[PDB]
């Protein structure tokens, strides 16, 4: 009965952890794309 | 004769008389206010030639005379090259000359190699066995253990071989070059080894072409004399790095992760020349740097395509103290099939990978809960997996100064039998420390008693 | 006539050629060819299809008056050629008068028919779950050393339909080993090998797919079936990126040009199933993409995924764990689906996908043995055995009749008595027995394209008899209970 | 020859004239401010200003010196504080030295070197034992802010009481003053040169600061004398060069850095070497520093320097806060020279010490997740070894004292004693041996080895002391 | 729009896929020589989409009901492309395979699917 | 230890040690909790949480925000307070007693009310 309670909370916490990391991943994913492109375009504009 | 117009680092622009413009990749000499060798790169227009310097451009002046040789950078070739030290330009650093630039062999001339090169190392022979006349790659992060491994492979294999060798120090430590010189001198293997050096000290122009100079020498040993040649390149990444440096200054728009747009092309021209032909074969042991421990990086990502065997060194395994720190899952070999290496070897190799893979999957669960929640079967698999990881560690002959104890060489038969017994679970009673840093099975049992 | 002003990095700016066509073949004075891409105000940007070492400022370039075209025919079968169509193998010249342009418009909406003809790869995982039809485009995507090329080679061997293996940015020794593999199997006779290796310029890599497609189209329009393999478009994309950046075209996402999607679009679309009016020929495509750390989200993968008619995602974790081929069932899809399957396979592997979807959901519970009920336990035991059937060794394509029997065995629950580790050997020995004695069952499936009620009862008896004979490798044997 | 400035701003100046100007030539503006001709264009000369550019304008006259960048060198610089150019800031008279050296000089060739087999004792147990530094070696000191990077370098300099060269780049003045004050207290300033290019100074000074410090050290190196140089730090010098390159309109790459940012650090560090017997046999050891952000080793500039240097000493924040000081991560940190840069005494006792502690940290994590006997003993041993490696700030220990302390732990003389009392046991033990058994220390100093007699002597001394403790 | 305005009747508009317009927008934007925005999209992403979506609207005379398909790159709803689209939309119908496998037609997921006007 | 004396340095670092270990266990505590930790770790976590809440203090400027007036704590009071917390003299007191307080007298006064 106590395990049921203990592992139920653990699962609910795991769900929350996944959501926080997934957002952080997408934050980084979008950022890395944005950052790389700005450096590439920056070098292109330098010449012409 | 020409005249210097513009200078921007190792890039130099030269004017020539209309109609007498040097060809591409042609060597141009210029007197320093020493002789500086420039190599043609691009034709800007109005009889202007953009060139890449092969030495520092400090002391140059605008309007200085530049002589055209009328040919690409030439380097010495033959038996005289053996037991000597050279630079990218092909001048003796120890106090016929063919061009470095040349097309690769035809498809008809290329032979597929399917022969085992017995190293002596357990991790390599089992999981990623190297090939005679193949292309072998030591992938690793920053200061992990690439040069120590390449020195080991030299030490183990080269002595026993009757063929000659060619070392190419592309953008590496001059200190390590001095250490290598003394190491080869003591072993008395200098006589059957040619050395070419273009260390990180030198500009990117050298690091670009230094690989070609060493390769050209090896190609003649292959073609003409008819010799099985060894080619040691450390590090191949530094060529690609140098490629990026010149590319930016020439005024090419950068590609992904700020590399040159002609990354695959530059690499392609070099790597394809390095091949074993039907007539005569060449075994290339290359070292490959992996920036940011990132295998997705274009530089190491492109190199992977060229290689027949691969050895991926990981920091996680290095941090544990497992030497050599070869990633058993990531690392691969083309020859690992039941046809070449027999059904038994293939069966044991894959079965070891299966156990290590499952262990890696359970790392996340073990981190939180532990061993207790795993089943009886899983508990045993984890125990075996840990013992297998530690058995893959081995004493290196080169690493006497590091470890203390002398190195050990393990034959193929000993390797196969050892991992056979481990998978079956015959050494479940023995402790974890017994497997750490040992060669043969006798040494396992001997250390088991002491503990 | 025109004169070169600038030259370097496999690019050349040309003065003159006032009435030059776009994508026209130019000839430099050393015999090296080029392609006029950018027609500027007072210059012509040209990419060199060859060595540019003896191409300089002042050298004379001439017009051919032709847009890129390459010879085609039956002569190319069992030959190794470059994009331009020159043989590299060294087995004489290619005798063929018929030619085709590289850039040709794909079949229109009206000039097509719905794909309803199976193209058997001979791989249980693919044929059952993610079937490929004649005219379909099925992407083979995954990391390095996941078994992408292996699947394509096994597919080509199973056709023993004309094959066209296009190699882009590959090392020579790999292309040689692929050719050697085809010779051993004896599948080279009906296989054309287009090769644009790493040493070659970016132009060759850029052209390599279009040349291979053009060769296949000749058969397609004549009313014959073709299979083309791009290995791989990742490197061809990288090649085009290099060209565009050298020509000073503005970069976008991941330093690629705007028309990197458009590059792959025109190529793949040309693969189609023509109407009955235009013969009714086909041209199946197996493009490949090399992901980095199983990143499906990346720009080039997403582009090709959105074009192709389903994908076969290979995983590293699965490959290393022993699942070979390492096809992820959940992510991988076939857009054509049951239409590209014979009725026999459709029936048996209709609810195979459902059972394995339930298995993966349950899988977590499997470790905790005898803590569950009866229903879930049976599903885990069934699912575990089904995985072993989907496993298949390299260079061993199975016939369609052999696959249906193997799946029918597992799905109906004939392997439940047999241990999981002995499933692979049970399958092999069973097929050998049926091949020898009960060939009529295979013959029935070949002709009728369905499993009869008679054949079902026949198989049951054959299995039961074999179980008694079968000596279990691990521990004691077990037939039935 | 004479030239005229056309454009000026942001510490950059375009010059008309100077037709036969050399590359990287020293130019002199009419206010007495110096400059460096980098870019020799078709109809202009791009120059970077090494000073204040507030009174540098369009129309101002610039002259040639006819010399590539050079800086004075000698014994005069010892115990002085100077800028990159070599002008004293301390205010203790002028630098009397006729001898000069060029900033840009080629490093020793392959033939003009000897294998590093001479220990340079930092006086830190963690470093000397696990990650030893030899004379001519390049050992990177990398980690986050407030991890104890500068502290290690200062302690190293104090232990040499070998010429020292503390190069400060992008540092605040008060920090450089406190470092100088620390050297005065210890009494290590007399053999220490302090090159300083603080934050207020232009990018040019920061860019030059390492090359000037190296040039000063090379004078001793070629004369056949040993040197230690400290770059604090190359992270800021990289940032300075990035600024210059971007102002000159050079195309940026990864992390907005120029292509030759790796090449910048390469030529600098390589000049640090151990010369051959033919060229005297002098040395020049390097201790470069890199400031990581959130322990990001994967970053561009760190990876560049890591690939150049001969081993790294990665400091961690988590370890530092937890009480492990110095906070050297054993698993990640490495010495490429290794045993060669250790005396025979230390080589024997601390032969497999780094490997044992790498296994300990692995097991420590796995321990958290009923164990057997073998693993339990390793954890108890490992835990006690960590306490020995802990060392207070500004307290370098002699080599003979270290070997005894490590020999104690490794052989398992601290197994009986609690873990918390290991630190006090070490201190009191050394005091006993210093007083009574000085002959054991003296033996190790001279021979550089532990004799079989000395081993048995130590064992008896330990056992006797344990009873008294 | 003409079927809406003149004929005076509720017209249906089926778009598959609306993302590919935005994707095409990025492709042309780069080649035209516009500097890319967040995640390498065109700077006029919201504007281009805005001009299209706003035309699809109900007038006094009659309405146009748009049944659109929308791709979500990397299963990432935070991505600018799908993030911007969601501002324009009223309703969602999520078809699930689980409900399709049962034999429930149409196989609309009752929990996941939603509508703004449900008040 | 030179400037601020050995005691202050000892207490300061000892507090950091406890808070560091607490932060390391955050990942494990997030899923499992306090129950799975050992007897020693359980106590360290309890002390760490109480130390975190004791570091909170009333600000003189923040009268409009909080409501209660600010409090100024001398150096001697600070050192002695964290000394007693590290030793574990206030293990009996609740977590709410440590929240938003200055002196040690105010801790004990609020402890009785709860
Ligand atoms: N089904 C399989 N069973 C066993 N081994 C396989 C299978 N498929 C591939 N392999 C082996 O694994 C390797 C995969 O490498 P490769 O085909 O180059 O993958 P990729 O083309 O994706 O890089 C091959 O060399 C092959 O020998
Ligand atoms: N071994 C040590 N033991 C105790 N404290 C140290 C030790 N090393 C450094 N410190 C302290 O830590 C702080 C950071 O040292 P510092 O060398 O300035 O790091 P960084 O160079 O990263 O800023 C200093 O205040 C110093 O007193
Ligand atoms: N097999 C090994 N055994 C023991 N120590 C090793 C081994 N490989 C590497 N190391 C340690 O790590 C260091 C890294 O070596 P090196 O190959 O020079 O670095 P890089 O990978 O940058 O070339 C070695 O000098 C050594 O100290
Ligand atoms: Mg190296
Ligand atoms: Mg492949
Ligand atoms: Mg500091």
């Amino acid at each position: 009965a106590s395990r049921r309670r203990a592992m139920k909370s653990a699962t609910d916490n795991a769900d929350d952890l996944i959501k926080a990391l997934t957002l952080a991943a997408n934050r980084e994913r979008q950022a890395q794309i944005t950052q790389e492109i700005s450096e590439i375009v920056g070098g292109a504009n330098a010449l012409a | 004769a020409g005249r210097v117009v513009r200078i921007t680092g190792p890039v130099v622009d030269v004017e020539f008389p209309r109609g007498s413009v040097p060809e591409l990749f042609n060597a141009l000499h210029a007197e320093i206010t020493k002789t500086l060798t420039l190599e043609v790169a691009q034709h800007l227009g109005d009889s202007l030639v953009r060139c890449i310097s092969m030495q520092p451009t400090d002391g140059l002046v605008r309007g200085v005379e530049v002589t055209d040789t009328g040919a690409s950078i030439s380097v010495p070739v033959g038996d005289g090259v053996k037991g000597h030290v050279f630079n990218a330009l092909g001048d003796c650093l120890d106090d016929e000359h063919w061009s470095i630039h040349r097309k690769p062999p035809a498809f008809s001339d290329l032979e597929p190699r399917t022969e085992m090169l017995e190293t002596g190392l357990k991790v390599v022979d089992l999981l990623t066995p190297y090939v005679r006349g193949g292309k072998i790659a030591l992938f690793g992060g920053a200061g992990v253990g690439k040069t120590v491994l390449i020195q080991e492979m030299i030490n183990r294999i080269a002595r026993n071989f009757g063929g000659t060798s060619v070392f190419a120090g592309v953008g590496e430590r001059t200190r390590e070059g001095n250490d290598l010189w003394v190491e080869l001198a003591d072993a008395n293997v200098l006589k059957d080894t040619a050395l070419v050096f273009g260390q990180m000290d030198e500009p990117p122009g050298t690091r670009m072409r230094v690989a070609l100079s060493a390769l050209t020498m090896a190609e003649f040993f292959r073609d003409e004399q008819g010799q099985d040649v060894l080619l040691f390149i450390d590090n191949i990444f530094r060529f690609t790095q140098a490629g990026s440096e010149v590319s930016t200054l020439l005024g090419r728009m950068p590609s992904a992760v700020g590399y040159q747009p002609t990354l695959a092309d530059e690499m392609g021209e070099l790597q394809e020349r390095i091949t074993s032909t039907r007539g005569r074969s060449i075994t290339s042991m290359q070292a490959v740097y992996v920036p940011a421990d990132d295998y997705t990086d274009p530089a190491p990502a492109t190199t992977f395509a060229h290689l027949d065997a691969t050895t991926e060194l990981s920091r996680a395994v290095f941090s544990k103290g497992i030497f050599p720190a070869v990633d058993p899952l990531a690392s691969s070999s083309t020859i690992l099939d039941p046809a070449i290496v027999g059904d038994e070897h293939y069966r044991v190799a894959q079965e070891v990978i299966r156990i290590l893979q499952r262990y890696k999957d359970l790392q996340d669960i073990i981190a939180i809960l532990g061993i207790d929640e795993l089943s009886e079967e899983d508990k045993q698999l984890v125990n075996r997996a840990r013992r297998i990881e530690r058995f893959l560690s081995q004493n290196m002959m080169a690493a006497e100064q590091f470890t203390g104890q002398p190195g050990s060489t393990v034959p193929l038969k000993e390797t196969i039998e050892a991992f056979d017994k481990l998978t079956k679970g015959e050494f479940d009673h023995l402790p974890e420390q017994a497997f750490f840093l040992i060669g043969g099975l006798d040494d396992l049992a001997k250390k088991a008693e002491s503990l | 006539i025109g004169t070169v002003i600038d030259a370097g990095d496999g690019i050349a700016h040309v003065e003159g050629l006032p009435s030059v066509m776009t994508q026209e073949l130019l000839e430099f004075p050393g015999g090296v060819l080029g392609v006029a891409l950018n027609l500027d105000e007072h210059s012509v940007g040209a990419v060199i299809l060859g060595e540019f070492e003896k191409i300089e400022e002042g050298q004379q370039v001439k017009r051919t008056g032709e847009v890129l075209s390459v010879p085609v025919g039956d002569a190319f079968l069992g030959r190794v050629v470059n994009p331009l169509g020159q043989p590299i193998d060294g087995q004489g010249d290619i005798a063929a008068e018929t030619r085709r342009a590289l850039e040709l418009q794909a079949p229109s909406v009206v000039q097509r028919q719905s794909v309803s003809e199976p193209l058997q790869t001979g791989i249980k995982a693919i044929d059952a779950m993610t079937p490929i039809g004649r005219g379909q485009r099925q992407l083979i995507i995954g990391d390095r050393k996941t078994g992408k090329t292996a699947v394509c080679v096994d597919t080509i061997l199973n056709q023993r339909v004309r094959c066209v293996y296009v190699a882009i940015g590959q090392k020579g020794t790999t292309i040689a080993s692929v050719k050697r593999a085809l010779e051993e199997g004896g599948a080279m006779e009906y296989t054309t090998i287009v090769a644009a290796p790493a040493s070659d310029a970016a132009g060759f890599k850029w052209l390599a797919p279009y040349t291979g497609s053009a060769i296949g189209q000749h058969w397609m329009y004549n009313g014959k079936h073709v299979l083309i393999v791009f290995d791989d478009l990742s490197k061809q994309a990288d090649a085009y990126r290099a060209i565009s950046l050298l020509l000073r075209r503005p970069p976008g996402r991941e330093a690629f040009p705007g028309d990197v999607f458009y590059l792959h679009s025109r190529l793949l679309e040309r693969c189609a199933k023509l109407s009955d009016e235009l013969g009714g020929g086909s041209m199946t495509g197996l493009p490949i993409i090399e992901t980095k750390a199983n990143d499906i989200s990346a720009f080039i993968p997403t582009n090709v995924i959105s074009i192709t008619d389903g994908q076969c995602f290979l995983e590293s974790d699965l490959f290393n764990q022993g699942v070979r081929p390492a096809i992820n069932v959940g992510v991988s899809v076939s857009r054509v689906g049951g239409a590209a399957q014979i009725k026999a396979m459709k029936e048996v592997a209709g609810s195979l996908r459902l059972d394995l979807s339930q298995y993966r959901e349950l899988e977590a519970f499997a470790a905790f043995a005898s803590d569950l009920d009866a229903a879930s336990k049976a599903q885990l035991d069934r699912g575990a055995r089904l995985v072993e059937l989907l496993k298949q060794p390299q260079y061993s394509p199975l016939a369609v009749e052999e696959q249906v029997v193997a799946i029918f065995l597992g799905t109906q629950g004939h392997l439940d008595s047999v241990p999981v580790e002995d499933v692979q050997r049970f399958e092999s020995e069973l097929l050998e027995h049926v091949k020898a004695s009960h060939s009529d069952i295979f013959d029935g499936i070949r002709e009728t394209k369905k499993l009869s009620e008679e054949a079902e009862e026949k198989l049951v008896s054959v299995i039961n008899e074999f179980k008694k004979g079968f000596x279990x490798x691990x521990x004691x044997x077990x037939x039935x209970x």
